[PDB]
């Protein structure tokens, strides 16, 4: 099954609707894109290590570049997965909204008037 | 001394005979106590009086802390936590307060059988007679709760303890 495909007024690959642009963007100190530079400062480690090169100091450029690649890309991915966790937040109040005969509120009954079996322990 | 509150605490008045002495030997007794008192009592009073002055001249305060009454649990409509969450922290204060009220009476009841001696089983019958009042009604309160204990299973336990109760009143009036 696919829930998103057929949504009306969908671009077929844009990757970002202009309708984002009415979100908040992430922090850049956003832990998430930190952990996204973390695996690309991991990234040029390995890179180092499978080069038999020094681990820590051989190439500071390549590791730069490793980390600056993994956080210009995780900014975009946080960016799209922003945008269709709010597009299925505002899907879901909407059909919530223009069905009320599904989603009744009943009445509130307090504990005092709801009678719980009592099971003793022993 | 002035520590406790002595109604909480009760003892009674304390009485004790006079010597009588019938023999013309001293008490050895009597002679070991006055030196216990000049060389043991003496000593430590002028440490205590000592330590007192110095605690004289540093007096500072701490307080009881007061809790005001929320709803209880069964004020509390099904889902809402706020109020639930509320009424299970006062509930659990109730509980360990009701723990300390047994054990106050408990104290009572072991002092009560030390002090009598041999005439304990009469004189510490209204000790008794309290410590079971109190005993049968923490036993219907908190009983076989079990661990995962919570209000609202203390809830269900007393609604249950009612109900019996007024069928068995219902079924008495008819006969
Ligand atoms: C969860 C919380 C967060 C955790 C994150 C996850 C874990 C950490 C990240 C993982 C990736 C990072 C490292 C990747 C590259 C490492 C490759 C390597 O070979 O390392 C050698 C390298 C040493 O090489 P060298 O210095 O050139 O000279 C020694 C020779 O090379 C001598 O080398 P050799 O080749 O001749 O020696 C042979 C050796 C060589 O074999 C190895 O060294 C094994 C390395 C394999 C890399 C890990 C695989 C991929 C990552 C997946 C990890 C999964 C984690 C999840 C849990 C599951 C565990 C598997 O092989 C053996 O001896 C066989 C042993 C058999 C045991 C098998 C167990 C292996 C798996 C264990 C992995 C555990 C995690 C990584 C452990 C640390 C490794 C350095 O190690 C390092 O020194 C680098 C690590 C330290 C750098 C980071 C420090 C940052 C800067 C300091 C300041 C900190 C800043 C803090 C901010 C605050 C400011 C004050
Ligand atoms: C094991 C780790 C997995 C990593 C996989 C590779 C990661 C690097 C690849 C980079 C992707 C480049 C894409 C960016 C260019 C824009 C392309 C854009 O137009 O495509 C959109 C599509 O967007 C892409 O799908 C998003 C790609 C991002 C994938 C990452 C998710 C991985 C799961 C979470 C694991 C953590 C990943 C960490 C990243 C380092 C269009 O959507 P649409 O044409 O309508 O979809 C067609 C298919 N449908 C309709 C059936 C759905």
């Amino acid at each position: 099954m696919t829930m998103m495909s057929g949504r009306p007024g969908r671009v077929p690959l844009q990757f970002l609707p202009n309708e984002a642009r009415s979100l908040p963007p992430p922090k850049l100190t956003d832990p998430r894109l930190v952990y996204m530079g973390f695996l690309g400062y991991c990234s040029g480690l390995i890179d180092n290590a499978i080069r038999r090169r020094p681990v820590v100091s051989a190439g500071l450029h390549r590791q730069l570049l490793y980390v600056t690649s993994f956080v210009f890309f995780g900014y975009y991915l946080l960016k799209r997965q922003d945008y269709m966790y709010a597009l299925r937040d505002h899907d879901m109040f909407a059909y919530v909204k223009s069905h009320p005969e599904d989603f009744p509120e009943k009445d509130k009954k307090t504990y005092g008037e709801i009678l719980e079996e009592f099971h003793p322990v022993r | 001394p002035d520590s406790w509150d002595k109604d909480v605490y009760p003892e009674p008045p304390r009485r004790t005979p006079a010597p009588a002495p019938q023999t013309s030997l001293p008490n050895p007794v009597t002679y070991l106590t006055k030196i216990f008192d000049l060389l043991v009592d003496r000593p430590v009073t002028l440490a205590r009086e000592f330590i007192e002055q110095q605690h004289a001249k540093n007096r500072y305060y701490y307080y009881h802390r007061e809790f005001r009454r929320v709803p209880d649990i069964t004020e509390c409509e099904e889902k809402d936590i706020l109020c639930m969450f509320e009424a299970e922290m006062q509930w659990r204060r109730d509980y360990k307060v009701d723990q300390e009220i047994v054990n106050i009476i408990q104290e009572r009841l072991k002092a009560c059988q030390q002090r009598e001696g041999e005439s304990y089983r009469q004189n510490c019958a209204k000790e008794l007679e309290q410590f079971t009042q109190v005993s049968k009604a923490f036993q219907d309160r908190y009983s076989d709760l079990g661990a995962h204990y919570s209000a609202r299973k203390c809830l269900a336990k007393q609604k249950q303890r009612m109900l019996a109760e007024r069928k068995a009143a219902k079924e008495a009036a008819a006969a």
